[PDB]
């Protein structure tokens, strides 16, 4: 009942830039393997404990912000269920730790080597400490995103990443078929140790602020070309099918003999006898057909894309010959390339624009057949393993490799042209604490622009909203610099854009209500003559400095506190009279940023669209909570996520007349949900949620739910416990409609009832009095919130019913201790409807881990260490397991 | 000086307005009824920070005193004499919190601080800026 | 009873004997995750004797089977700990206790 408080630690995470995933193909070793070696660990450097876990994580949901979080704060690999870790004797997933059996279980003591293995064929993660296997694995976790190694630590540990050799030497032999994590390096980028989803980075002259990162999806490695299935290949194009083939064949043969290739039986550069030096009609059968289909696809790309070609000339083609070649092209057996004349024609700039698209398509088609055969990308080239470092489809390939594909495509296009035939996470908003609102005087703060992009700086009202971009409402006066604009309610241009480094001096003046923005020493001018950005501003509650860095953008806010540090203060602003926003402050101004973590908040009483009404229970109906869409006519309509503001914990196991001897001793509890007629049941989900549900999806379904399975067994198989962990237990409303009724709009309301047994953890659902065949099992000490996910298609959408059944102890008996044995439905004012909000404000810690987790690429692996302690005073809310 | 010569005479303003309307000079393209677009006024507005820089923030206390003295159609000589008669009213560096960083900025980055002691130069550098600030007020009003 | 586990190994041959002062650093918590009392926040160890209990009896069983620095997780059941009388403002009547104990005794 009372808000708790305690002293907790600061926990961070460090990951390498290695991402793996499961998709249609092109990124599939199926298995990966890496190790973490512990050098030294102080167990009790501080009062609470020392935190150190290793494991894997997901790139779409794992985002531990420093400070509070789920439970008692200090979130690392483990909590939030998007990561799977192992401390030294526990398998951390979801939020609860499950002990595991090991030969000599102990915490991560110094000189300990823990090896984690990831398998994507069957989704499973396994760990091995000091060679001995750990009798516990994860299973059946959804592969929506990419997987990367991660280690979580807090103030006192020192570990090393032994990835794959040449980036950290191994200590134990990996299981067969497992890559040593040193592939998938994405040769456009190098290897690094970086934090996960940071919003503040130390810089040369202060803390830089960082916007959302540009993360990679798991559907990026799969190559998809344009559709060329329906290509007629008319006779004029069909005739030039082989005619083009040997031209590229001989040109590639001479490009191969550039390094000195010769005709022979076995391909080895040291042996120098790769068979590649015959004519097209004399090529070996295996690759012949592949060459024909590639040469044809070269034409099918043009045909499918458009650019209707035509036979401009034929007489010139009949007289074209083969250019002379020196004796260097001659090789011992006797082969000689026959390159067609190429200088007789020149491609127009349109052809130079369109040639690279054909190379883009060709590389995708080339990769497609390779992944169809069973080839996957690998940093280390291995021909017997059916790999080479070129399966990245187009967009993440090194520019050194990119030139060969477009060279070959350009030669093919110029061969066609020579033979006649002419050819035709949204925004990270930074702010200041609301106690710094200014209602008098003149102020001046700067904002360096390290990178050029969508970044906005200005003055905003203290009641600024985080889910709306700056300038869309009357609560902000910012200056966009990507193109040059002033944003109060529109996008009127206000000068010139920035460059790589451009301090913007924003000054407000509340004496005559003006706002002026300056570039590096120059006052910005609007279109005609204004010399000021905004005038006659109605001063109300106050103004605060603001910043709106976009995705992949870095800025630097200098409010003040150091007049000498202000680069362009003396030039413009000082003489007119402008006190910097922080002058007589011995402590830096605390900033507040919009944290993109969806949390549940009560429905506002003045919501534009949704409305919740409480109705008392009559003699026939129980107390109810109705939801109505008050603007169903011509307004917004989108999915929404709701649950009731109170939970119910599961106890530890270690006519219509109700008779007392069963109702007063039962442990079942009931609540029902009624779907009004007209709202499609296929868009309604009814069930329960754990206090760690943070999915604000727009295409939600039962297949996008988070799930995992932890299996415990002895030292060979014989599993004992198989617990299924999730954060959403509901049943789709589209499974309770008869096939005959499906196909139109019905007129009978659908009622779904959910029963929870707090003594055995059994979960059942009934629809219209009919028991369903789906059930769930939960664990002791589990908090569940009655949740309904609905997509509105009506102005009468959904209605919660705190009903009752035959001695089933209505729901208002477990959430309240006073009414423990009261068999009467109730709805106290504390029990309300809470909706899911996309983003919310948050506080930036005054002092982060100032040691910055000192890491370096040492010879014996990548070492990361933390040394200084850090503590904060948490505030735990009991009903919702937050901190 | 040219600005105050223009201000303390009606014929100068009349002739400038007549010249502008007769030649139809834009008077806005140079700076990239139409008093706010006047050439002299814009030039003085651009050059005013030069004059403000040479004045110490301590002279801000005597700025209003000089303005009040000039409010009675006073001359430069009598204003300078009156200022020198009570040149001890400036200062209050320790009496206010907003003056500490101003003095620090004045002392730190620039070069020589006017030899740090020149009673004769103080009134000379205060009178001109006070007259300019006074004459600038009527243009906006 | 007690369900003593292992977190950090000790010596295995220096078990406490009768009439000896045991020095421990312990952190207590109920069987729901809410910590109720700890000794490290007070920056002082806890001293108690065998045969002069002055402590809950389950804590005594847990500290009995330790060896010079063995970190353990003791689980104390009702009728082994404070029991039905509970503690005003402190552990509720029917609840079990989990202690993270470290026997750093120097004799
Ligand atoms: O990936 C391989 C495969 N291979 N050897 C097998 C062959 C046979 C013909 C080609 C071949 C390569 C490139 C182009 N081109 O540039 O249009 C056209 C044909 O490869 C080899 O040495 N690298």
């Amino acid at each position: 009942l009372l808000l708790q408080t305690n002293l907790i630690n600061y926990v961070t995470s460090i990951r390498p830039n290695i991402f793996v995933g499961r998709a249609e193909g092109s990124t599939q070793y199926g298995k990966w393997y890496f190790e973490v070696m512990v050098d030294e660990v102080v167990p009790f450097l501080t009062a609470q404990a020392t935190h150190l876990r290793v494991g894997w994580a997901l790139t779409e949901g794992y985002s531990p912000y420093p400070g509070g979080g789920e439970g008692w704060g200090g979130n690392g690999v483990g909590d939030d269920l998007y990561s799977y870790g192992f401390d030294g004797l526990h398998l951390w997933t979801g939020h609860v730790a499950r002990p595991v059996t090991s030969p000599g279980q102990h915490l991560l003591a110094p000189e300990d080597v823990v090896s984690c293995c990831l398998d994507l064929s069957v989704p499973s993660i396994s760990f091995r400490i000091n060679g001995c296997p750990v009798q516990g694995v994860f299973e059946a976790f959804n592969l929506d995103g990419l997987f990367f190694p991660v280690v979580s630590f807090s103030a006192g540990v020192k570990v090393r990443f032994l990835l794959g050799g040449r980036h950290g030497e191994f200590k134990f032999l990996p299981p067969p078929g497992y890559a040593p994590c040193h592939e998938a390096v994405l040769p456009r980028e190098r290897l690094r140790l970086e934090p996960i989803k940071e919003y503040r980075r130390e810089g040369p002259r202060g803390p830089h602020l960082v916007g959302p990162s540009r993360c990679l999806s798991h559907t990026d490695f799969v190559p998809c070309p344009v559709d060329t299935v329906q290509i007629v290949l008319p006779p004029h194009l069909e005739r030039i099918r082989e005619k083009l083939a040997e031209n590229i064949h001989e040109l590639w043969a001479l490009t191969r003999i550039e390094q000195g290739w010769t005709y022979g039986p076995v391909r080895d550069d040291n042996k120098r006898l790769h068979p590649c030096l015959v004519n097209f009609h004399s090529l070996p059968e295996p690759e012949r057909n592949y060459n024909l289909q590639m040469s044809g696809e070269t034409l099918k790309t043009l045909l499918a894309l458009g650019c209707h070609v035509g036979m401009a000339d034929e007489k010139a083609e009949d007289n074209l010959k083969k250019t002379k070649l020196p004796k260097t092209y001659m090789m011992s057996n006797g082969y000689k390339p026959a390159p067609l004349d190429l200088s007789h024609v020149r491609l127009t700039p349109a052809q130079t624009t369109l040639v690279d698209r054909l190379a883009e398509n060709g590389h995708n088609v080339w990769a497609r057949d390779r992944v169809a055969q069973g080839w996957s990308y690998s940093a280390v080239q291995d021909i017997p393993a059916r790999r080479n470092p070129r399966l990245v489809p187009y967009r993440l390939l090194d520019e050194a490799t990119k030139r060969s594909n477009r060279d070959s495509l350009c030669q093919a296009v110029r061969t066609l042209l020579g033979y006649g035939y002419n050819i035709e996470d949204r925004v990270r908003i930074f702010r200041a604490e609301k106690s710094y609102t200014v209602q008098s005087g003149r102020w001046y703060f700067e904002f360096e622009a390290v990178t050029t992009g969508e970044m906005r700086v200005g003055w905003a009202r203290p009641e600024l909203r985080p889910d709306v971009e700056l300038g869309a409402d009357e609560l902000a006066y910012v200056f966009n610099g990507h193109r040059g604009q002033r944003w109060h309610l529109g996008s009127e241009p206000f000068g010139r854009p920035w460059q790589s480094g451009d301090v913007v001096g924003c000054m407000i003046d509340l004496t005559e209500n003006t706002i002026i923005f300056t570039l590096n020493g120059e006052v910005l001018m609007s279109d005609s003559g204004s010399e000021t950005a905004f005038r006659e501003i109605e001063i109300g509650d106050g103004f605060l400095p603001v910043c709106s860095l976009g995705p992949g953008q870095v800025g630097h806010l200098n409010l003040g506190q150091d007049v000498s540090s202000l680069r362009f203060f003396a030039i413009c602003g000082l003489q007119e009279g402008f006190e910097p926003f922080a002058i007589n402050m011995q402590r830096p101004v605390t900033t507040w940023f919009s944290k993109s973590l969806p949390q549940f908040e009560p429905v506002p009483p003045e919501h534009p669209h949704y409305e919740v009404a409480r109705m008392d229970g009559t003699v026939d109906t129980p107390p109810c909570l109705r939801l109505a869409h008050r603007t169903w006519g011509s307004q917004n309509s989108l999915v929404e996520m709701l649950f009731l503001r109170l939970s119910l914990p599961v106890q530890f196991h270690q006519d219509n007349r109700d008779d007392p001897e069963i109702i007063l001793n039962t442990t079942t509890y009931y609540y029902s949900v009624r779907v009004f007629a007209g709202q499609e049941p296929s868009c309604v989900w009814v069930g329960w949620v754990t206090p760690d549900y943070h999915q604000h999806d727009m295409n939600f379904d039962l297949s996008k739910v988070r799930a995992v399975t932890v299996t415990m067994g002895d030292e060979q198989g014989n599993v004992h416990s198989s617990l299924k962990c999730s954060n959403c237990y509901m049943v789709w409303g589209g499974d309770f409609v008869s096939p005959g009724q499906q196909g139109r709009i019905s007129h009978t309301d659908l009622v779904i009832g959910c029963l929870v047994d707090l003594a055995t953890g059994l979960m059942t659902f009934t629809a219209n009095g009919k028991e369903s065949n789906t059930f769930f099992q939960v664990e002791p000490n589990t908090k569940l919130f009655p949740a309904v996910f609905v997509l509105p298609t009506h102005q009468n959408v959904i209605q919660f019913e705190l009903g009752k059944q035959k001695n089933i102890m209505p729901l208002s008996a477990a959430m309240f201790l006073s009414e423990r044995k009261n068999p009467a439905p109730q709805c106290p004012p504390r029990l309300e409807v809470q909706m899911l909000m996309p983003v919310s404000w948050s506080r930036m810690p005054n002092h982060f881990l100032q040691v910055e987790t000192r890491r370096a690429g040492e010879r014996l692996g990548w070492a990361v260490q933390c040394q200084d302690p850090l503590t904060m005073m948490a505030l735990h809310i009991p009903e919702e397991n937050r901190c | 000086e040219i600005f105050i010569y223009w201000s303390k005479s009606h014929n100068f303003k009349r002739e400038e307005q007549n010249f502008v309307v007769q030649n139809e000079i834009n008077n806005m393209s140079f700076l990239t009824y139409s008093v706010q677009t006047s050439l002299i006024v814009a030039t003085l507005k651009k050059m005013l920070p030069i004059g403000l820089n040479m004045c110490a923030p301590t002279d801000q206390d005597l700025i209003m005193l000089a303005k009040t003295r000039y409010a009675l159609k006073d001359t430069d000589e009598e204003v300078r004499e009156f200022l020198q008669n009570n040149l001890h009213l400036q200062g209050k560096v320790e009496g206010s919190p907003s003056l500490r960083w101003q003095m620090a900025l004045y002392r730190g980055l620039p070069g020589r601080e006017e030899d740090a002691d020149d009673p004769e130069k103080i009134v000379r550098r205060v009178q001109e800026v006070s007259a300019v600030l006074y004459h600038l007020e009527q243009t906006e009003h | 009873g007690v369900e003593i586990e292992t977190i950090s190994p000790g010596d295995g041959r220096t078990f406490p004997k009768k009439g000896q002062t045991c020095v421990v650093h312990y952190t207590g918590m109920l069987q729901n995750g809410k910590k109720f009392d700890s000794s490290r926040d007070r920056n002082k160890p806890f001293k108690f004797r065998i045969g002069k209990q002055e402590v809950i009896k389950g804590f005594e069983e847990g500290a009995a089977q330790m060896s010079l620095g063995q970190r353990a997780k003791l689980t104390c059941t009702p009728d082994v700990a404070y029991g039905a009388t509970g503690h005003p403002g402190v552990i509720p009547p029917n609840a079990t206790l989990i202690f993270d104990v470290e026997l750093l005794n120097l004799e």
